[PDB]
């Protein structure tokens, strides 16, 4: 059926990090940074550890908003890096005005911002498993900034959504049984739990 | 198994199944086994006359080192049948030879059989 | 025999092309089994080892038969699988050694085979190209391996393809009088090899 | 003619419930929960009582205010959770991010959000009378959050409208004489009512 | 005779087929009306009881018959119709208890026929598929009822497709020396079972 | 296999021709023998048994294969002959018991196995219908048996029409460590019945 596939399996949007710039307090900064991963939460990183290569695009959606779901009008700014290229480090940086970063411009009362990035990686495929001798697949950053001179004393609270499209999978592997420990590494620990539900007999059921 | 694995992903199914087993034990060593599988909504046999009123099958694994049943059909949501072994003659053995064995379960899909309903899974990790 | 080639395509591209008998392996009641890298357990033996370890590129297909040598009196039973991109975990300084990542022709023994070391139930690991062996059938198993790969022509000494494993299920045992250790023999043949 | 239809006989929109999410005073929460019906209604349900075996679809509106009708520019997000599924708990429980319960996120000053929803049953039909041996035919629930940290201190009123696309009926049955008591059962009072009014004579008229 | 099919259309898919006499129900001057559940009136009778209670799923057609033994000096007029799916329900602990649901092969006498039981004006309970017996015209009526169900191959000992209601309208009288009490026959034709 | 036809001629005129599998019995060095009547081995089991007891008249044929379970380090040797007609006697009140006369599906154990318990020398009980089991040759006989009768469709709880015998010509010996006891089994399969 068409609901058993693999086009139809990981098609679906999610939550995959919430990211706040914080301008009040002992912290007055304009500027958050956020390495962009696809593994950070564990239900997606099984389900996309069903296969070893993989082959996609990918489409992002940011949801913006105040402390008490309130929506003035605010402006803001959206900037994403290609990997291998130095990132912003002060609210009024040099970086903030280069051609080659892509960025975009949007307010805060406004339906939310929504781009698309193509495939980046220097081989035919992503690898999750690498036998072979900060997220493993580089694929960028971004940085948010509020266009202001001075501070302005009020929090921002962003999260961002993922969609992919056209997936394409080639060798498949058995799921996890263990729980995860580490990040980029399959260390487990050392109290084997059993795969299956215990019972009192071999011979017994209700 | 990576039916049972895969169906937590899924809320309905239907369709039929299918299981192998295989012995393990020395070349000289015979005998003979019952396996029957009795349908939804009914009651566990108590003896083996019972059981051989159904659907069985008798294996002789001194002659034959795997068999295979097929499950007509099933279908559940979110009482659901059972299967059971049965002695029939006990276990002959030459002289200088082990006494013990072991058995598979080896289970498996048909070709019949659908997914309806997208869930999240509830085994986390 | 009942050979099995692994996702039903070959690699379709003398002195390197031969036989190459690896050491001999003793079974006991007691084990758990072993492993071995597949591109760098020929990394130090015969000339596939001196122009594996010179030239920077590599690419190539591998064909392996594993044999037993038993009587009728014994009894057991064994798998046999292969495994792309096999990656060896440690438990609980979150960092294996080089030994177990890298081991020589006669390779390691597992550990923990349950989780195969790698937090993977076993119960599962027959989607690999696998075999079975069992002591009353029969005493072989061959396995056919293309070049499985990302991105075409990589390293020799600094890449895994894949790994072999061989695994008891059932434990062996045997009656008083017998010998107390079957053994097991691994070849490999490189079909298919480019530098 | 056309009018005297089926098709134009249950073609309309209409109020099936209101829903008030409150976080002021002695209840301080932010959720709300509602189980999607179809019989809420008395006039509704005499109307859907004139058969045995519908099936249709469904199209759901939603209109959301203060309570002096007032519209500010607070943000609000509304999920559906199919049957077989757990429901929040919280203002800020796990399930509120979740890939498969589907999600819709608008502000409170903009047009009313509209989504439609599919004939969801593992019969051929809908049954309003089942002789064999929390509404009967289980569709689904309705989850409004107000994305906030803190409380907010405003009740918000909402209602929901309903239409229903591509009927088919194919039993009938006489309507209802007898006043309702119960929900989900035919339970009728002891005191039996006339279904005609009276007449002093049989050879009377005015 | 008279025959009247339901719906117009038949189900159309030796030992179990063959005509069963119900029970004889006498018609006094004070009387309020009968009705039989039909999935079960012959879930304890003959082979078919046997058959059906074993197999797990179900599926038929009926055909009906309802006779009278009267004289020309007798009065009287009665009603007989067939219900999908009739609910009973119980006026005011909101559950009726098992045997009004599920009464034997003799069926269970109405309570309150005016609302049929069910809060129905029974001035409009023609729709459904009826006929007519009058004392001074006929004694039998035929009904033809195929299988209706939403899901097919339901279960047989947890559902009831339908239901068959006998109700006097107009009230027996007769004058001195005749019989006070008419009785009335009923029969069953299972046609195009399966199991 | 060597599959034997009793007289030459087959009987010739689902749910009820199917196999049956009796229970299993025990043969150690010292045993007799055992013998089972066969119209009614199934007058308690199954559906033949209920449409047997019912119905007045009976006819049928049968198909009968007994199997063994040995090894190579056993010996020894069986006959397995259908008598017509089998009639036991008993030795000096001129009257058998019911037990002995009608056995269950498990039969009854020979007392005398020289005269076959009716006086005949068993030197001769080879122009019956026989076969031969011996252990290291094979392990399996079957025997085709045709409905002999002089008065057509006679009773199935008053008459038996014949009967099997099992019988240990050489006796069982082994040596230490080995089984003492091999099992042997019985299936039936009634062909071309008639009620």
């Amino acid at each position: 059926v068409n609901e058993a596939s693999v086009e139809h399996f990981y098609s679906r949007a999610g939550l995959v990090g919430v990211v706040e710039v914080k301008d009040s307090g002992t912290s007055l900064d304009g500027y958050t940074v956020w390495p962009i991963d696809v593994m950070g939460f564990v239900q997606q990183r099984r389900k996309l550890e069903l296969s070893t290569y993989m082959r996609f695009d990918a489409e992002f959606t940011f949801v913006s908003n105040l402390n008490d779901s309130t929506t003035p009008g605010m402006l803001l700014q959206y900037m994403y890096v290609p990997p291998g290229a130095p990132k912003p480090d002060s609210r009024k940086s040099y970086q903030w005005q280069t051609a080659t970063n892509p960025s975009v411009f949007a307010k805060l009362s406004d339906p939310p911002p929504q781009v698309s990035v193509p495939f980046m990686s220097p081989a035919t495929a992503y690898q999750w498993f690498y036998d072979g001798y900060c997220p493993n697949n580089m694929m960028g950053h971004f940085a948010i900034r509020t266009v202001s001179e001075s501070t302005t004393g009020k929090n921002v609270h962003v999260r961002v959504y993922m969609r992919i499209k056209h997936v394409r999978a080639w060798v498949p592997r058995p799921l996890r049984s263990q729980a995860y420990m580490v990040k980029n590494y399959p260390t487990y620990s050392q109290t084997i739990t059993n795969t299956a539900t215990d019972r009192a007999s071999i011979t017994t059921t209700d | 198994t990576m039916v049972g694995q895969i169906c937590r992903y899924y809320t309905q199914w239907s369709g039929s199944l299918k299981v192998t087993f295989m012995f393990t034990g020395s070349f000289m060593a015979t005998g003979k086994m019952l396996i029957a599988y009795t349908p939804p909504g009914s009651a566990q046999p108590a003896t083996r006359e019972a059981a051989m009123l159904g659907t069985h099958i008798v294996w002789d694994f001194g002659l034959q080192s795997s068999v295979t049943l097929v499950i007509p059909w099933i279908s559940n949501t979110h009482a659901t049948g059972i299967v059971t072994i049965w002695y029939q003659t006990n276990f002959v053995v030459p002289p200088d030879t082990p006494t013990e064995a072991n058995i598979i379960a080896l289970g498996a899909a048909q070709k019949n059989f659908t997914l309806k309903l997208c869930k999240d899974t509830d085994e986390i990790q | 025999a009942n050979i099995v080639l692994s996702y039903g395509e070959w690699p379709e591209y003398v002195s390197v092309n031969r036989f190459y008998t690896l050491s001999t392996k003793s079974w006991k009641t007691e084990s758990t089994g072993w492993y071995w890298k597949f591109p760098d357990v020929l990394n130090d033996t015969g000339v596939f080892g001196q122009n594996a370890q010179f030239h920077y590129l590599y690419r190539s297909g591998f064909c392996m038969h594993v044999q037993c040598n038993a009587s009728k009196f014994h009894q057991g039973a064994l798998l046999v699988a292969a495994i792309p991109e096999f990656v060896v975990a440690a438990s609980s300084g979150l960092y294996p050694d080089f030994a177990h990542t890298n081991p020589g022709k006669n390779g390691q023994e597992f550990r923990d085979p349950y989780v195969l070391d790698a937090g993977i139930p076993l119960s599962q690991a027959l989607v690999f190209p696998h075999q079975w062996i069992n002591l009353r059938t029969n005493n072989c198993a061959t396995i056919i391996m293309p070049y499985v790969n990302a991105l075409p022509f990589d390293s020799a000494l600094n890449h895994s393809n894949f790994g072999l494993v061989v695994i008891p299920i059932s434990p062996l045992k045997y009656c008083n009088g017998a010998t107390t250790e079957v053994p097991i023999t691994l070849t490999i043949a490189p079909l298919n090899s480019e530098f």
